[PDB]
């Protein structure tokens, strides 16, 4: 069940849900495993907010263990294409594609909760079939791994070699460690 | 006076709106030239030509009707449609305002026929009561002997010879116009998103306005028909506000400077200071209306101390003074 | 089925459900196993209440055996971030993540029913794979265990060593015992 | 859940969803595996947009790994039949039928995201039964393969022989390579 | 005080004033509610201050009273809460001294009355020294 909130305005009472009310304030939610259906929904919300006001910042809370890499790339392109700066805040956890999107936000506007955790790992795939087909798929996944590493180094500011070594295996970093690594900028502990 | 003469005089008091000045000047000249021909030798009757003004809030739509009216000795009155003016529970009928116009002309109905009654905020009564006001206003816009009986014996003057000018700051009208003539979507990668702080093309788009657009906005077909003449006003850009500070004859800078000249102290505003005031005025969204308030407050501190201070020849205001970093420099002498 | 209640106001009759009606009075419900979807919903409700009034207390009834630890951490951060004090009341039971959130409420505003029960236990996890990967996951779970113990001692006021020993195995404490332990402050038996 | 957005108009407030709001602006979405049900829905949207305005362009975002070939052919015919030019933009990925529809857009109006990927492969099928029936099905799939290759060469501008050789096995091409191959025209990196 | 400092002509028209009337008044001198510091000053400095009005009132029967400094500021804050401006100062002092005027004339051998912050706050009754 989704609670239905009511917003008081000059025109009159308006009916909205919990998610819709926050969306009107330029807020987006990224919950559940990343896939084509959910990823497309997020992209649509970003486009709508840009048309309404191409200057106000668009917030996006990332809380998911990850999902399809291809479905996650579409969201990244939309964030870097729309003129409004996308502010990403990590809530709960952000692993696999979630971590990549966390550092993809506009510089100086990346935040995370004090107890939030971010995990980064190399791309995961796999193909079965003839030898020739397996070779093509192996090259495809390798290319995606290199592109992802370059993008990560661009935001976090670390060297390309450092990112590759740290992505060889799952790496868990707490909120304080994320700031030093470069994934996020500051930590939102209490409202001031 | 011919339309050319009217244009020359009006451009001195108000700057910009070249297109609106051409259509407005011709409309008033055609209506008044018909009234002057009271004899009407030709059997053909002369019908009124109501004017319609469309433009963003603060563009000077009201100042165009009032300033143009001052050029002539005819009386001019104003009304507001936000109160749902009507002879009943809907609101207060503008008929009382009509009598006010009559009072200005030494309470002479003969001269009251040349009224330029203007109704502002006309776009606020658009149909979504709203439609009720428009319906009751259809007859008033055209000839109608019925009106509030004056108390100077009770007469019944007709509202056919009095010119009616309806103008309002239509909100969202530029969106419907774009969706009609202009192509492209408003949402999506290929959509042509209009920058809020840049590419102020709203004025140009308004020029391509047709009666069909007003129909969708909410105005009933009868109301649109009553207003054959249509005019558009372009938004004043940051540079436009700068010109309004000096180019207008009765500009804000000229008024304050003249006031200080009475005591022998002359103040001069440099080009750098004028642009500084214009940039902050745009952010406030008050338009030209807020220019007088911001400028007066900036020089209010020194104006109060000017009469008391002695040994003063001429003061000057720098750009930093507007920002509050320093105070107007004074040249002792 | 969710009963639909009607609230009488000056404007006129308004349509609302049982959960929505209580939400308007700054009341939130935490039912079912904790997960990413339900946890995100609770966080949204807290943010909406803060915007409406950043001073009125926000109630939250905890009734669940627990769930994903990462999902629960997001709710804890939101409670400690929003200016309004979050009052947590235990109804039925509060175990695993439920117990942690029960003691996370504002000091002096934690309550529990006379027959409510609270259970606390160490984090539960598990990973399978190569030896190197297993070592990384083992260290991650251990770090989470230490952080949770420190937070528990901060609210209940007990020593860090005491919390660790009591968390080695499941511990069931009744409502009267919860007050002494420090998880809650008082017990709401009857309305006075 | 689908967020419900509200559009401000002179008539009054209007209720719409995220997908419906974009549809009003001549925008269509193609997400999920291509099938008869989803394909029919897309065709219906194109017809409605044409009736409203047979001159304004109709956008269509392709984000899917592919699906039934027969279902995809219906969408291709509709795009080439309706007078309005259909602009196709690849988001996330476009493989199998997705790639074919990406290059089927009006010349000079094909775009793709910087991180988008397009994959092209020969038709996939298979039949079981008597020898005579297997022969008929084998000829049918072969004919479909030839027709698809000819259409691809018409848009991309490449030779028929080149398309056949490249379609013998899965081929992954990044966004920069898609422009050179002819599938797309330009790449939309940032809004200008 | 800040809301009134920023006003626009549309606000006056919506209130009821005819639009022409607003234009005729280019100058708009907006005032602000008296602050706590201003209330205390108006409570003592003015020649006709209510504080001295009550002092002269008791002089009819031969009694006088003095208001402590710690009590003047307390009365000012209470008046601000009433949101009645300077008019609230008279009401507050009247209620505090209501009991004093109810039994003072009846009592005999009264010399002076001392009122502090506690007396006005209701914590204790006004002090009185016989003589
Ligand atoms: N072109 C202009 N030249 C000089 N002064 C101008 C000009 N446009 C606006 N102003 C000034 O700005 C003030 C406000 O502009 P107006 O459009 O007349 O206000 P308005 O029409 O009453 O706004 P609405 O429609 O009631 S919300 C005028 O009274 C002028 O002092
Ligand atoms: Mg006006």
């Amino acid at each position: 069940l989704v609670p239905m909130v009511i917003e008081q305005t000059s025109r009159g009472e308006r009916s909205f849900d919990i998610y819709s009310r926050l969306l009107k304030e330029r807020v987006i939610f990224l919950t559940g495993q990343v896939e084509d259906h959910m990823a497309n929904l997020i992209v649509a919300q970003m486009l709508f907010l840009e048309a309404e006001n191409p200057e106000k910042d668009i917030y996006l809370y990332i809380n998911s263990p990850g999902g399809v890499i291809t479905a996650g790339m579409s969201i990244y392109d939309t964030m870097q294409f729309i003129k409004p700066d996308v502010s990403t805040i990590c809530m709960g956890q952000a692993a696999s594609m979630g971590a990549f999107l966390l550092t993809a936000g506009a510089k100086g506007k990346r935040f995370c909760l004090p107890n939030s955790r971010v995990m980064i790992h190399q791309p995961l795939g796999g193909y079965q079939g003839q030898a020739t087909d397996i070779e093509i798929h192996a090259r495809e996944i390798l290319k995606v791994k290199g592109r992802m590493n370059e993008l990560m180094a661009l935001h976090t500011g670390q060297s390309l070699e450092q990112i590759e070594r740290d992505t060889e295996r799952d790496r868990f970093l707490s909120a304080p460690e994320a700031v030093e690594y470069g994934l996020v900028d500051s930590i939102l502990t209490h409202r001031n | 006076p011919t339309p050319h003469e009217i244009r020359n005089h009006l451009d001195d008091y108000v700057i910009g709106q070249e297109q609106a000045k051409k259509v407005l000047a011709v409309a008033v000249y055609n209506h008044y030239k018909r009234l002057r021909n009271g004899d009407t030798s030709n059997g053909v009757e002369l019908g009124k030509s109501n004017i319609l003004l469309i433009g963003p809030t603060g563009s000077g739509k009201t100042l165009l009707a009032e300033t143009l009216a001052r050029l002539l000795d005819v009386p001019f009155t104003m009304a507001d449609a936000t109160t749902l003016t009507e002879a009943g529970y809907v609101g207060e009928d503008v008929e009382n305002i009509i009598q006010k116009l009559l009072q200005k002309c030494d309470y002479d109905v003969q001269k009251a026929q040349r009224g330029i009654v203007y109704i502002d905020e006309i776009d606020k009564i658009s149909r979504k009561s709203g439609e009720g006001v428009q319906q009751a206003l259809l007859k008033l816009i055209e000839g109608t002997v019925a009106a509030v009986p004056p108390q100077g014996e009770f007469l019944q003057v007709d509202t056919s010879k009095i010119l009616f000018i309806c103008g309002g700051a239509f909100a969202g009208l530029d969106k419907v116009i774009s969706h009609r003539v202009e192509t492209g979507s408003g949402i999506g990668f290929g959509a042509t998103v209009k920058a809020k702080s840049d590419k102020a093309s709203e004025g140009e788009l308004l020029a391509q306005v047709e009666p069909e657009d007003l129909i969708k906005f909410g105005l009933i077909p009868e109301f649109i028909g009553r207003l054959p003449v249509v005019a558009t006003l372009n938004e004043l850009s940051e540079e436009a506000l700068i010109q309004i500070l000096k180019e207008p004859k009765n500009a804000l800078t000229k008024q304050y400077q003249a006031l200080f000249n009475l005591e022998g102290v002359d103040l001069e505003f440099r080009d750098e200071a004028l642009d500084a005031i214009a940039k902050k005025a745009m952010a406030r969204k008050t338009g030209a209306r807020g220019l007088r308030s911001i400028v007066e407050a900036a020089l209010l501190d020194t104006m109060y101390d000017l009469p008391s201070m002695e040994d003063v020849e001429k003061v000057v205001i720098d750009e930093s003074v507007i920002d509050g970093q320093s105070e107007p420099l004074l040249i002792y002498g």
